[PDB]
RNA sequence: UUGACAUUGUGAAGAGACAUAGUUUC
RNA sequence: GUUCUUUGUAAAGUGCCUUCGAAGAGUCGAGUUGUUUGGGAAUGCAGCUCUAAGUGGGUGGUAAAUUCCAUCUAAAGCUAA
RNA sequence: UUGACCUCAAAUCAGGUAGGAGUACCCGCUGAACUUAAGCAUAUCAAUAAGCGGAGGAAAAGAAACCAACCGGGAUUGCCUUAGUAACGGCGAGUGAAGCGGCAAAAGCUCAAAUUUGAAAUCUGGUACCUUCGGUGCCCGAGUUGUAAUUUGGAGAGGG
């Protein structure tokens, strides 16, 4: 059961794996149930759009964070600096989130005035019930997108320091090594009586 | 912080303008209380003290603080605890038996 | 749990859907595939979009 | 499909083309990677020496993406600037104003040298750099801008 | 409130007044029946953090399960088998002697559901328990905003499927890496992580 | 089967240490 | 969409100032045995023995001592898709 | 002598509830060996089959004692991926997950611990009447060894 020059294979099939196939013959009956139930939605939603706004929010780890993406919710501080408190704001379509914190005001902006654009392009119909009829408009996401943050401009001057930034790094790279080294150098000598 | 915005190092990172948000109460679990501090005093000098912790501060009176801590760190569950177990006797004996 | 469908990549998949278009008009191709076009005026048969 | 197989053709012969003497039968050398040691050492040296038993070190609970840093060389580079924008660049290649290119942006990691950048002017924003990537760069009197 | 003191003064076990206590009324219960109704709760603290409360159609027993290992049934400690399997006597039971407890006041009392039970006692042989039930045919109950969920269907015999907070426990269901394998409840995910995924397009 | 720990509490004599007051251990 | 009783000397939201801020124990944790897990000086679960604290506690995938940092808030509970 | 209380009993006492069935799917317990390793015990088959207890139209899970280590994310479930990877493993045969990213769907909250103390403000039952999935009057009863209102950490309470 070895021969040949082949590559090494590794097939799972040890189990009594036939008891657990899932071939999704539903894929296209699915699709339609799925879309049924929007248009079920939307349809009972009354005129409101079938989603919530959600806030902008830096990705994490360092693969990642050079975008930006859909968050959960608000934050308590965004919804308070955009002038209406959580209990309403959930009420009125917005998400709320009191887990996540605000460290950046870059972000913290921007989800304020993400809320700015959305008040003024929503209408709240009264309680009273009359119900001035008003045209469902589907996706708050749609009509609210998530942009990319522009960093820098196209072009611009060629300022060269003179410090490589290659050098920059592997300096970088060291400092950081030999620091707790350096400490403890400093820590004895401090001992020379 | 501040990071330095580079990519390796000791600061490592992005310069972002900061904020630092407003605190969190559930940061405070732990904390005391008045009430607290008070029920507590209270129920000590109810029950009194028990088996180990008598024996605790013999060894801390007749054998020193180094091998209280070791008997309280198998008693306890660990040095952590068993440091803060002998520190606690310490203090039944100054309070007490002293001032 | 047999394959039954099968994918074939997009862009071929209109190589030969616009094949298949573009013989629509060569008529020889019409009458050789069942189709009964000695009749017909010219081809492709453009008839008006009051239809 | 069935039609083109060659178990259609040898229909009518004894043996389904699997010999008389040493037949079909179910094991015989045992299943799967068994006797990679022996019976089966041959094969496994040669074709793939370096099997069995250990190197380095285990690394528990690794998370590819610690190390997520695509590499860019020289080689390209130009390329991260739109076909239109890059022909306005090379030809008025100059200080005061020279293109700005944020290879993070382009989602790569480290800038290496493979070779021959012409001697325009690039600004470069990237996270490492090759030595050479770096000189070379600065050869055609652009820099490197470190981000993160 | 005096509860504030009850807990505090409940957690020095050591301590004299309660080693007096705990045993005289480690005694009685041993008295009296393994499966018995308890007229009030002895640890009114305990229980009402737990839920109690003290209207009609709340209900408090006590019962005692015998303590240490599970011995493997099996004849003369045959195994018929490998031998990885042929343990009998180390061998220890994956849900807890509290579990026990609850499953059998919850059989005692088919028309309560188990709400929850806390620890009281025990010595060599016993680990004693209070378990508080709940009627749900109990009007007191049916209305009540807040304790008439224990009035749904899905909530029969919690105990006997892991529900209440001790069958959560050993269940494993908590959030986290220590609990990839049980969690969103183990014997499901682990077919989910054995099921083969075909697609109508083959991915 | 043998030991330890837990179930385990109360006196009295005798040994054991801060090193010939009584907490503690046999 | 209408129509009748106004629930009221009722109930709720928000700004500032001051003082507070109660938060689950034979549990957390620890030793050991057994089982289990991809989890490796030990992933979860259980038995017996030990058994906490409150600027505490848990987690941070190599055991330990020291010093910091990050991050949650256990040992009670409901909940559609 | 009389009346309470605590705890424990009886009744064909007034009204109710549980059993059994089904069990494809769901939540637990318990638990193999054939097999694979070309022999075999660890391993594997498999945390599978058989046995046992328990639910529903779904069940379970669920508003973090979470993930991270970032410019940080933000209840749960599932799909595509992560990945036949980190890791485990007579390091043999074999095994084998998670975090980030995209998508389906979206939803959030309840107690315990608090002096209403200028008024137990709460509730089962019986009864009569009614506009009966209920309401009001009254009476037994529950309940202070604490039934309501208020508060749940995101907070929140008391005074101004
Ligand atoms: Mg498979
Ligand atoms: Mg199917
Ligand atoms: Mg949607
Ligand atoms: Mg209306
Ligand atoms: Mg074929
Ligand atoms: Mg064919
Ligand atoms: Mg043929
Ligand atoms: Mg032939
Ligand atoms: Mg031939
Ligand atoms: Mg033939
Ligand atoms: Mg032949
Ligand atoms: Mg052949
Ligand atoms: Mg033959
Ligand atoms: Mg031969
Ligand atoms: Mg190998
Ligand atoms: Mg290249
Ligand atoms: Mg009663
Ligand atoms: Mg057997
Ligand atoms: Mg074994
Ligand atoms: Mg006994
Ligand atoms: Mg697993
Ligand atoms: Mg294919
Ligand atoms: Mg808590
Ligand atoms: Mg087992
Ligand atoms: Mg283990
Ligand atoms: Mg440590
Ligand atoms: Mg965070
Ligand atoms: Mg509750
Ligand atoms: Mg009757
Ligand atoms: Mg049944
Ligand atoms: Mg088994
Ligand atoms: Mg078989
Ligand atoms: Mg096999
Ligand atoms: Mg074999
Ligand atoms: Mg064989
Ligand atoms: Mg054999
Ligand atoms: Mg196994
Ligand atoms: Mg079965
Ligand atoms: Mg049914
Ligand atoms: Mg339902
Ligand atoms: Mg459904
Ligand atoms: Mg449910
Ligand atoms: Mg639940
Ligand atoms: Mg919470
Ligand atoms: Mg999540
Ligand atoms: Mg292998
Ligand atoms: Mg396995
Ligand atoms: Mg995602
Ligand atoms: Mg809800």
């Amino acid at each position: 059961a070895i021969s040949k020059n082949l590559p090494i294979l590794k097939n799972h099939f040890r189990k009594h794996w036939q008891e657990r196939v899932k071939v999704h013959f539903d894929q296209a009956g699915k699709k339609v149930s799925r879309r049924n139930a929007r248009a079920t939605r939307a349809a009972k939603i009354a005129p409101r759009p079938l989603d919530l706004l959600r806030p902008v929010v830096r990705a994490p780890t360092v693969k990642y964070n050079r975008k930006v993406r859909a968050g959960r919710g608000f934050t308590l501080a965004e919804v308070k600096a955009a002038g209406l408190t959580a209990a309403y704001a959930r009420t009125i379509g917005i998400a709320v989130d009191h887990r996540r914190q605000n460290r950046n005001q870059e972000i913290f902006d921007a989800n304020v005035q993400r809320l700015k654009e959305y008040q003024s392009k929503i209408i709240v119909f009264p309680r009273n019930g009359k119900a001035p009829e008003a045209e469902q408009v589907l996706s708050a996401a749609a009509t609210f997108p998530i942009a990319q943050p522009a960093t820098d401009v196209e072009a611009r001057a060629v300022q060269d320091n003179g410090e490589s930034a290659f050098r920059t790094l592997r300096l970088a790279r060291s400092e950081k090594k030999f620091r707790g080294i350096r400490e403890k150098r400093a820590r004895e000598k401090a001992e020379a009586e | 912080t501040v990071k330095t915005g580079i990519a390796i190092g000791l600061n490592k990172g992005k310069k972002v303008t900061s904020m630092t948000p407003a605190p969190k109460i559930s940061y405070k679990k732990g904390a005391a209380s008045n009430r607290t501090k008070f029920v507590r005093s209270l129920v000590r000098e109810i029950a009194g003290l028990s088996p180990y912790e008598r024996r605790l501060i013999d060894l801390i009176r007749n054998s020193g603080e180094k091998r209280a801590r070791k008997v309280a760190k198998k008693r306890l569950g660990s040095f952590t605890r068993a440091k803060a177990k002998v520190e606690e006797m310490n203090n039944i004996i100054a309070a007490s038996r002293r001032h | 749990w047999r394959k039954w469908n099968v994918k074939v990549n997009h862009n071929e998949k209109r190589y030969a859907t616009a094949s298949a278009i573009a013989a629509t008009a060569v008529a020889s191709l019409v009458l050789a595939r069942g189709h009964r076009v000695e009749k017909i005026p010219e081809i492709p048969l453009v008839v008006s979009t009051d239809l | 499909p069935s039609r083109f197989t060659k178990t259609r053709k040898h229909r009518g012969h004894v043996s389904a083309g699997k010999g008389r003497i040493g037949k079909h039968r179910k094991h015989p050398g045992g299943r799967g990677m068994a006797g990679g040691q022996h019976h089966h050492r041959i094969n496994m040296d040669k074709y793939h020496p370096g099997y069995f038993g250990k190197v380095g070190m285990r690394y528990f609970h690794k998370q590819q993406a610690h190390f997520w840093k695509p590499v860019l060389n020289l080689d390209k580079l130009w390329t991260l600037i739109p076909e239109d924008k890059r022909d306005q660049y090379l030809k008025s290649a100059s200080k005061e104003t020279a293109p700005v290119i944020d290879t993070l942006a382009a989602g790569y990691g480290k800038i290496l040298g493979k070779g021959r950048i012409p001697n325009v002017p690039v600004i470069v924003k990237a996270r490492f750099v090759s030595k050479l990537a770096e000189e070379k760069i600065r050869a055609a009197g652009g820099v490197v801008e470190l981000i993160a | 409130g005096a509860y504030k003191y009850l807990e505090e003064l409940q957690r020095k076990k050591q301590s004299d007044v309660l080693r007096f206590l705990q045993r005289v009324r480690v005694w009685e219960y041993r008295q009296k029946n393994v499966i018995h109704r308890a007229a009030r709760p002895t640890r009114p603290d305990k229980a009402r953090r737990l839920g109690y409360k003290a209207k009609q159609g709340f209900v408090i027993y006590r019962v005692r399960v015998r303590r240490g290992n599970r011995k493997r049934p099996v004849p003369k400690g045959a195994t018929y088998g490998k031998p990885t399997n042929q343990g009998v006597n180390e061998l220890k039971y994956q849900r807890s002697l509290r579990a026990t407890a609850e499953e059998r006041v919850g059989r005692r009392a088919a028309n309560l559901r188990v709400l929850n039970s806390y620890w009281v006692n025990q010595d060599s042989t016993y680990k004693y328990f209070e378990v508080i039930l709940v009627d749900p045919q109990h009007k007191a109950i049916r209305r009540d905003a807040r304790y008439n969920w224990i009035c749904d269907p899905v909530h029969k015999h919690r105990e006997a499927r892991g529900l209440t907070a001790t069958g959560k426990k050993s269940r494993g269901i908590n959030k986290g890496h220590k609990f990839n394998n049980t969690k969103a409840g183990r014997r499901k995910t682990w077919k989910r992580q054995n099921t083969l995924s075909l697609w109508r397009y083959r991915k």
